[PDB]
């Protein structure tokens, strides 16, 4: 599990849901949540490419409607080895 | 049209008159003129299947009369 | 007794006793009752062709009113010898 | 086979018209001939089921209008043993 | 089983009739046959009040319309031991 | 007792209700209880002819109206030897 | 078996359906196909007359719009050991 | 005690509603759960007299309405001997 | 190959007509012709069952307007082990 | 031999009648028969394309107006060897 | 906790969907799956009575819409100990 | 893999229709088939998140119009660990 | 659990009523029955917060009707350490 | 026994009238008199279901008309663990 | 505790006002008080399920009107295992 | 046999005439005679179900108008073994 | 059992069917038959409570069209300990 | 009144 | 089999899904692939005529819609030993 | 990876920028470019379902505005073994 689904959100209310619905949904890790300022908070997971395309089209319907809402979804199946140094990696 | 000895009921013989006229399905040897010449449903009733092919819970009973902490 | 004769019916009770209107009927022999499931029971009877016919038709009349009924009465002569992998051989 | 037939006439003119008619039609055997008083005199067969109803049909026919005519043509598929004690075995 | 069932006939093709149908009915036991004269035949049974009361009603109906018919269709529920000895032990 | 005395009802309150009126009302012997599918149960006694006629008529009204109900309420006086097989001898 | 099934039919098309429709639905022998000549086709089947009379009618019905019809449907129950010689008695 | 109460309901969600309330109402013994067939579920219960009416009309009350419903709530007071074999004396 | 396709025609010009469409529609094998007559010609061919439907089709379409025409076209599929020996091997 | 034919029906009465006429109709050996509960049975064939299709053609006619019914009548050309695990073998 | 939430549904796909939905919504244990019959399928989940009312109402709506869909849904806040019996410990 | 797909079908027909679909489809793996009564039948498969999406969507419009057809087609990326317990490891 | 459920009724009747709801309903620890004066009797019921919901509704339903009645059924989730002091730690 | 039965009434002269009959009319222990007060007496018998209900009853008719009268006869047929603490539980 | 509260608003004030509302409510355990930016305060409670459900819902209405007010309102019963990392377990 | 017929009449002399009437109308025993008083006298016969039955039919028209008449007629197919111990083993 | 149930019946008859009514309907112990004069018999009967009141409803309507009739129906939940001297204990 | 488990016939039990 | 099948395309996208639906379909090797020029790609299959004729559908369904989709589907049963050699044996 | 991807372009520049995107996208393999003539190009890449997936998409962006442009874009999660000979091992 190398791809990556990330969720941006409007507050971190949203953020926990959207983290929630993604790991409850699909085979995918919580690596990271971030606070990206200006009220965005930015949840990011790790798995087989299907199951985080899973994983964040479950956590984006989940976090739509709680608090101000979804900003973005994405997801990166292949992230560049310098992308990496950029992203949490810390699920421990 | 059988022709030569006939198997099918005949009004002198008696005692092979049982289910002359009684519809059976498969090779008969009896003849298709006396017995006669799609179902689409189950014929049997399962409860379950008879019908259709919220919630009872201890917390629901008493509605009004409860005051306290209220939950959602 | 190379043909077979079979009543289905709606419950045990029309079942035995067709049963034994088509074992008293002429020289044929049980050789099986199945529960088919969903209340579907079928009497399978092995004898001569005239004996066999004469067995289903009494059978038919015996259980026709009794408790819920008779689903079908149907005799074949000669069973093709790969159908006969699927008859019960004894009643059990 | 086991099947009976019998057919009652009212004479032994009848009853042998219906004999021959019988034990020609089919392959069935002439197990007795019973003289009952009154002049009613039984010829009793026994074949397989088919057998036998082919030949109580062919015997009827015959005997209908041989002297004194048909009382009975009847055939019982299967006879209980208790039955066989009171049936012929044999003509003679 | 003391009960006596008898079942007159004109005839013995009827007779047997009888016979068959009051030995298959029950759980009497075909004590004989006679020929009375006059082409009256008495099929006699024994069995139990219940048995010998089942056995000659199928009897009587059995019968009915076979041959020359039905004479009489009758049970005594206790023979006195006088009758007893116009009775046939077993069947001739 | 040979006679068969059978009580099909949906359901096992409305038969274990039969069973019980049987066996209280003559001296039929519970030989059997049988779970067919669809949700019938067939309760199945052995008793005198007699016995079995008396207590399938008290069995009858007396789960007619205990849960879903009576399917059918029938006695077979004498079962032919090839029944038997089907037949439970005791009740499992 | 000595009981003979004949079918005639115009042409031998439909007399090789009447053969096969003959052979499969009971228990019967094809003993033989005769050219009768003026497009008259003849097949006959000895079997028991536990069965032949069914194979007969299954033949007849199939054949009956097969090609320019049926012209003959015949059983005989016991053959005279004198039309044994006029019938062919065939590993054909 | 002896007594015996029986619910059966169209389903297990309706019969453990039932079990528990019977079980809490009085004091009555859980001796068994059967799956009838055709979503039929019988909870049985054994106490004394009026602790079983007591339990069948609490169990009755309270399953009425929980999943497809209740189908039967009957009290046996006493139950023959026969009864008893083809009762479970467990709920394992 | 076991399937028989069979065209019967009016006369030898539709049939060899008939053999030919047939043999050219599909990897059908011509086993026989036949001079049944009252000018009557039948040709058999033996192939897979999808051929054989393949070419008895060809067959009744190439024929049927060619001299007397089409009596029958008919494909058995599974001919009995018996019909084989009614039928040719290979054509004279 | 790869196909499946597979004819489901509302009893076991329809199923083994076109169990015979599938079998009869064309070269396909019968591999299993599955009782699927509330009285659907389903009769598997495993043959060639052709044979199966005329089969499945076959039996489908034979049990349309048998008992209750004809629920499927379905051919996979070429089955999965993932499915093979959940059809039953042939000794079936 | 000792709470009991259950949920019966018609058929395997929606009850497999009501334990996912209960055992991701709330401190529960799925301690059973139970074949009621008829296509009534019952989930069980033991925890502490919040969690097994968060995760009975969660798991309700999830199966709603779920093949034939929701019969029962169903909270025992304290189960007696006598129901333990019939209730499972374990998934089999 | 984790994901599971499951095709719930009204018969056995549907269900290996499903399978066949589900299985070609995508590199899922049949875990199990049920017959969970009523005549539901249950495909369980387990793959990858992508090949499960894949073949649930074949299994689904391939079994829509077969036999009695579809009752749901569901996926579940990753079922919770208790639910695993509950579930089929390989077909039967 | 520190939530605290209370019941006062008018009279010990309907007290006594509420105390064995509330405990047969929910896992709730009585922990005092108070004689307020006038005839009001308060019964407390100390555990968790859904436990104490799931007691105090079911005692309300309980003892709404039985004697003088309910005068209060009220739930404090968490009550201040100083209500502490004046609630009893156990009945008597 | 376990159960309980309760009895207030308004006064302490009709509780006593209506304990003294309870103990005699039934089988029924006084395990105690209570002064709710607000002039409410309420006096507790325990004892087998069968007593109670019997006693409760006949008290309650005793004491009906004796001083101003009876608020309630409340019966339990199992009193929780927990509410017999509450309970008075002495030969006092 | 396993149940997470949450209460999203619009500035400190609205948010301090949420904490002691919904820690007052029932036992929770204020477990942080994050800024997430743009002036979005969560404050964040972890107890039992009812408990969390009584408080969330005492903070909603609490800090509604005070401030700006709130933005969202989220119970989250039990988070998963992975959402555990990005949860604070004491305020700062 | 064990089934009870029983006769009461007022007096003696038609008691007589009902004990003959019965015990010469079928096999059952004469048990006892009993003068209960106020001139009533019970004859009591003990016999198979079908014997008693029609020995009480008999005896009731014997001494209908035989002295002052009959009182009850009355059959009791299976007695209860507490029943037995006031039941008369022989006449006195 | 120190409940009594009586039945004073004008007649022995009516007696002896409430004496199998009672014993049959619960769990009873028949204990005396007494012939108090003038035509008056009493039955008396001693179990639980529940079981007593259930027993004497069943004997009043077994016998109260039983001959002369029904004089009293009567029940006695505690008997004095001095009335127990003037009570049967075994019927004699 | 009769308060209490309801011994009394009701309408459902057979 | 010799049967062809060919599926012709407007580019290789289509074909490959026509090839990969046609070689899971039935019981067919896929022979060769030709890019003709113009955008055109025929896959070309060889095996028995149903196997040939259940691919074919498969196939050109398959690619209907997909890329610029299907040309051309057509089946020869059998084909002229001149066009076998400008067929191609194997794929390149 | 057994998952097959291909992208469709008119033209090379489109194709080679797909073959960039999908492999820089993905863990893929660029299998194979064909130049199917008529200007259509297909690019083949082999990897998981989920990485094909994922790939294709990218590819198709990204090449839908380099030239002519993309004709197709196509994933097949399982391919037959027959395929693969018309499939290209490695890109030459």
């Amino acid at each position: 599990g190398i791809a990556l689904g990330m969720i941006e959100t409007r507050g971190l209310v949203p953020a926990i849901e959207a983290a929630d619905a993604m790991t409850k949904a699909a085979e995918v890790r919580l690596v990271g949540r971030q606070f990206v300022g200006g009220g965005y908070v930015t949840v990011l997971v790790r798995g087989e490419t299907g199951a985080v395309n899973a994983a964040v089209r479950a956590g984006a319907d989940a976090c739509e409607r709680v608090g101000d809402g979804l900003v973005a979804a994405h997801i990166i199946a292949r992230v560049h080895s310098e992308v990496e140094n950029i992203l949490p990696k810390a699920p421990q | 049209i059988i022709s030569g000895t006939s198997v099918d009921a005949s009004d002198l013989v008696t005692g092979n008159e049982i289910g002359e006229q009684q519809l059976i399905s498969g090779d008969a040897y009896v003849g298709a003129q006396q017995t006669g010449c799609m179902p689409t449903d189950f014929s049997i009733q399962t409860p379950a299947r008879s019908a259709q092919n919220r919630i009872t819970g201890p917390g629901m009973l008493a509605t009004g009369l409860i005051t306290g902490t209220p939950e959602f």
